[PDB]
């Protein structure tokens, strides 16, 4: 019930990464996509969900290479790397074939899978899940500024796409 | 000691162990150096008591020389054999005639051996018994390896004992074949050039090779250019203006050079400018107006060339660098006042567009992206970046150190001597074993640097023949490595693809050659050697005036020039002591430079220097035009070898 039906935003898209017309699919293009030059542009292969979040649940699949999914504020630096700055907290499947959760400077590492995020700002709790279901690392983080899901995709493996999966109650 | 010999090393060693002159062809990283170690050890230990033999090992580039010397020294210390090396580094070197005799293993750079052989201090090659040629694919038209082999073969075919020859390679090279037949011909000619009967490639223990050696993966990155470039447009407008200015004075110069449809940022334009120069400063008139026209055209063409260089650097390097170069030229250095006004007019617009980051060079943008995403994926990795020119090495060093986004990178420069020195190269190399993470290298990083950890190779518009492709790709000794060719031209990508094929076709041709029956191979090799030796043997068998290239002032005459130490040129006489003027505080200060006497002509002729006791000025032929004392003809000499005269000592 608490789950929302999110969608990507087309203002923070990376020139290397492409989005489908339905805006339910992201993927890595073979060639760069020329786009507007702006201070918003990441200049790096991650994107943000369109919906702002100021009791919401949304889940993505990791089927089809190297990915990071988490939460980030708007006040984050555009050129900064996802998951290592103050405003961001994420889980990434690193190149050592391991899954980890990244905090301000730290990295707690622990078999990948289809993941889900459930947040409650009133209780200020963040929970990550694996559907098989299963549980991932849970934290107690509440942000003053409203947040967005932040997704980083591997930028050099063409044919690697990410879809947020829309389950129903 | 801890190194355990693997099977394929013994397989490769076998034919050399038997005692035939052989070539070894193995993929990069398999450890051919250890194979050389084993062959040398077995060959040296074979001799009976009271008799001993020598071993010689070459290398082209200095860092490779240093690392091979270190490897040999560490391995052969325990047996007690004495090793040593010679290079350009050793100063006041003990005469080699016996440093060859004193030691067992000697490491060199082939130019030293060629020098000694030509001078004759070393009598003959028979003093040695085993010659090892690393990176043996370079034995070709005039490379020093081939001259050593020329001495070897000229000795053998005519009438003492001769040493065994071993060569190592990772790619024998395909030359310019268009079909398997020509590749086979090229490989046969190569084998003939160094007198080898056997080519050794690992086949029995192949499967062992696949999990021992990881093949690096290849990728391409095409980057488009910007449709609208403010700096390009404004500099092109300056080009059009300066071209109109130059056109107006001269009666004609469209017709002087056959070149047509000259673009602005192309090397063809640079060749056109050079041709116009070399055709105009040689043009004669029946007199001061002649000098004035020469000066005007000289200045116009010089600024044209400098701006064209700025354009090409701008399209290659970052925005700021081109303006830096142009401003330095203008500040360091009538009509020139006019051109200075023209440039200072636009200076501020140029700076404004330079400091607008939206118009950044896209190649640098994509390179930042590649480094960022890789270092995000793997926090720790060692990467190498390949460029064409040292100026770009400095530019990339500064640009990498000045980007807040790339705080990860810790840079390390590497280039050939002359300029980094030998111990500096050794320290930079050893550091990578440490706090450095990226290495910016010129062409010297080919033919084996052997960094135990490298997972990323980047080519910045760097392409060539198949040998360079293979040797560049092979650097990624670490498993999971990758190579990325970054370019803004499709033809480069096409050349890379066709080179990959050429590698495949060569690799098939060598396997075809391996099937041939023995003693027919050797027969055709002997035939080729005989024919080539015959071909080479029969192949071979005043007081003029010099004047300033910019103001046509009578500089001197060749009857007053005396060469010192056969290698410096100077002139004595008070007449020359008036024709020039030094500068009070010379730009290096590190010694006073020479300049044209007339304030109209500020042209640098030469430089002061002191022989053992005497301070004298020396000039460069690059400063004058030569004119006959009898006729009015002129030519231009770019290099003293072409000039012919009565060379007289001090
Ligand atoms: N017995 C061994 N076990 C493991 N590594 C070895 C062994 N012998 C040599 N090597 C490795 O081989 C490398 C030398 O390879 P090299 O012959 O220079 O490559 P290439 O064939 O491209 O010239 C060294 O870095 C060394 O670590
Ligand atoms: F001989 Al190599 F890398 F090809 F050392
Ligand atoms: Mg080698
Ligand atoms: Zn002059």
């Amino acid at each position: 019930q608490w789950a929302i039906h999110p969608t990507f935003n087309l203002k923070s898209l990376s020139c290397s990464l492409e989005v489908s017309k339905d805006s339910r699919t992201v993927t890595v293009s073979h060639r760069p996509q020329p786009y507007r030059w702006s201070c918003e542009r990441f200049s790096t292969s991650q994107v943000l969900c369109s919906q702002a979040l100021s009791k919401h649940y949304w889940e993505v699949d990791t089927r089809n290479s190297h990915w990071a999914v988490g939460v980030a504020s708007w006040e984050m630096s555009r050129d900064q790397v996802l998951g290592r700055t103050m405003d961001s907290c994420c889980v990434e499947w690193k190149g050592t074939s391991q899954l980890s959760a990244w905090h301000m400077v730290k990295e707690t590492v622990l078999r990948p899978g289809v993941v889900g995020i459930w947040l409650n700002l009133e209780e200020g709790k963040l929970a990550f899940y694996s559907v098989d279901e299963k549980l991932l690392y849970e934290c107690t983080i509440s942000a003053s500024s409203p947040l967005y899901p932040a997704f980083w995709l591997y930028g050099l493996h063409p044919g690697n796409y990410l879809i947020i999966k829309q389950v129903k109650v | 000691s801890p190194f355990k010999p693997r099977n394929y090393q013994l397989e490769l060693a076998l034919p050399a162990m038997k005692g035939k002159n052989t070539i070894i062809c193995a993929p990069t990283g398999c450890g051919k150096t250890f194979v050389s170690l084993l062959i040398c050890e077995h060959h040296l230990k074979k001799f009976p008591q009271g008799q001993k033999g020598k071993v010689v090992f070459f290398a082209n580039q200095i860092p490779v020389y240093e690392q091979q010397k270190s490897v040999f020294s560490k391995y052969f210390e325990r047996h007690g054999y004495r090793v040593t090396g010679i290079s350009g580094a050793t100063a006041e070197n003990v005469p080699v005639e016996q440093i060859v005799e004193n030691n067992d293993i000697i490491i060199l750079t082939p130019q030293i051996l060629v020098n000694n052989l030509k001078k004759g201090t070393i009598p003959s090659l028979s003093i040695f018994t085993l010659m090892i040629f690393d990176e043996c694919h370079n034995t070709s038209k005039q490379h020093p390896y081939n001259m050593i082999m020329f001495n070897y073969l000229d000795q053998k075919l005519g009438g003492g004992p001769l040493p065994q020859v071993i060569g190592l390679t990772a790619s024998v090279g395909v030359g310019d074949a268009k079909n398997t037949d020509e590749a086979l011909d090229y490989i046969c000619k190569l084998c003939a050039s160094l007198d080898a009967s056997v080519i050794a490639t690992v086949k029995h223990n192949l499967e062992e090779l696949e999990q021992v050696v990881y093949k690096p993966q290849k990728f391409f990155r095409k980057v488009e250019s910007r449709i609208s470039d403010k700096f390009k447009y404004i500099i092109a407008q300056l080009m059009r203006d300066t071209e109109s200015l130059a056109k107006r004075i001269c009666k004609d110069l469209e017709n002087l050079s056959q070149i047509q449809n000259r673009e602005f940022g192309t090397q063809k334009y640079e060749q056109w400018i050079v041709t116009v120069q070399k055709a105009c400063m040689v043009f004669q008139m029946p007199k001061d107006e002649e000098s004035r026209i020469c000066k005007a055209l000289f200045l116009y063409t010089s600024h044209l060339r400098k701006y064209n260089d700025a354009l090409i650097i701008s399209e290659h390097a970052r925005m700021k660098d081109a303006l830096d170069y142009l401003k330095d030229f203008f500040s360091n250095v009538e009509i020139e006042q006019d051109l200075t006004q023209r440039f200072e007019e636009k200076l501020q617009e140029l700076e404004s567009v330079s400091r607008d980051p939206s118009n950044e060079n896209p190649k640098l943008e994509d390179l930042c992206f590649i480094l960022q995403e890789e270092y995000h994926l793997n926090p720790e990795t060692i990467t190498i970046l390949f460029v064409k020119t040292r100026a770009l090495v400095d530019a990339l060093k500064n640009w990498i150190e000045g980007n807040p986004k790339l705080s990860f990178l810790k840079p390390g420069i590497l280039t050939g001597r002359g300029g980094m020195t030998l111990p500096a190269q050794k320290c930079i190399l050893d550091a990578f074993k440490g706090d450095h993470n990226i290495l910016i290298a010129t062409s010297v990083a080919d033919e084996g640097i052997d960094i135990a950890q490298c997972n990323l190779v980047i080519l910045y518009e760097y392409v060539g023949n198949v040998i360079k492709m293979i040797q560049t790709r092979g650097r990624g000794r670490a498993r999971g490595s990758k190579c990325f060719l970054l370019t803004s031209n499709a033809g480069v990508i096409e050349k890379e693809q066709i080179n990959m094929y050429k590698e495949k076709m060569m690799n098939d041709s060598i396997l075809r050659l391996q099937t041939w029956d023995e003693a027919v191979f050797r027969e055709k090799i002997l035939h080729i050697q005989t024919h080539e030796k015959f071909i080479r043997d029969s192949q071979e068998k005043e007081n003029k005036k010099l004047l300033c290239r910019k103001c046509k002032a009578l500089a001197c005459y060749t009857a007053d020039v005396r060469v010192i130490e056969e290698c410096h040129y100077t002139v004595l006489g008070d007449a020359f002591k008036e024709c020039f003027v030094s500068r009070p505080h010379p730009k290096p200060k590190k010694r006073a430079k020479i300049f044209c006497a007339r304030q109209n002509c500020s042209h640098d002729w030469g430089i002061h220097v002191k022989y053992k006791t005497f301070e004298i000025p020396v000039i460069k032929i690059e400063s004058f035009v030569v004119e006959d004392i009898a006729t009015g003809v002129q030519t231009l000499y770019s290099k003293w070898k072409d000039f012919h005269f009565e060379k007289i000592p001090f």
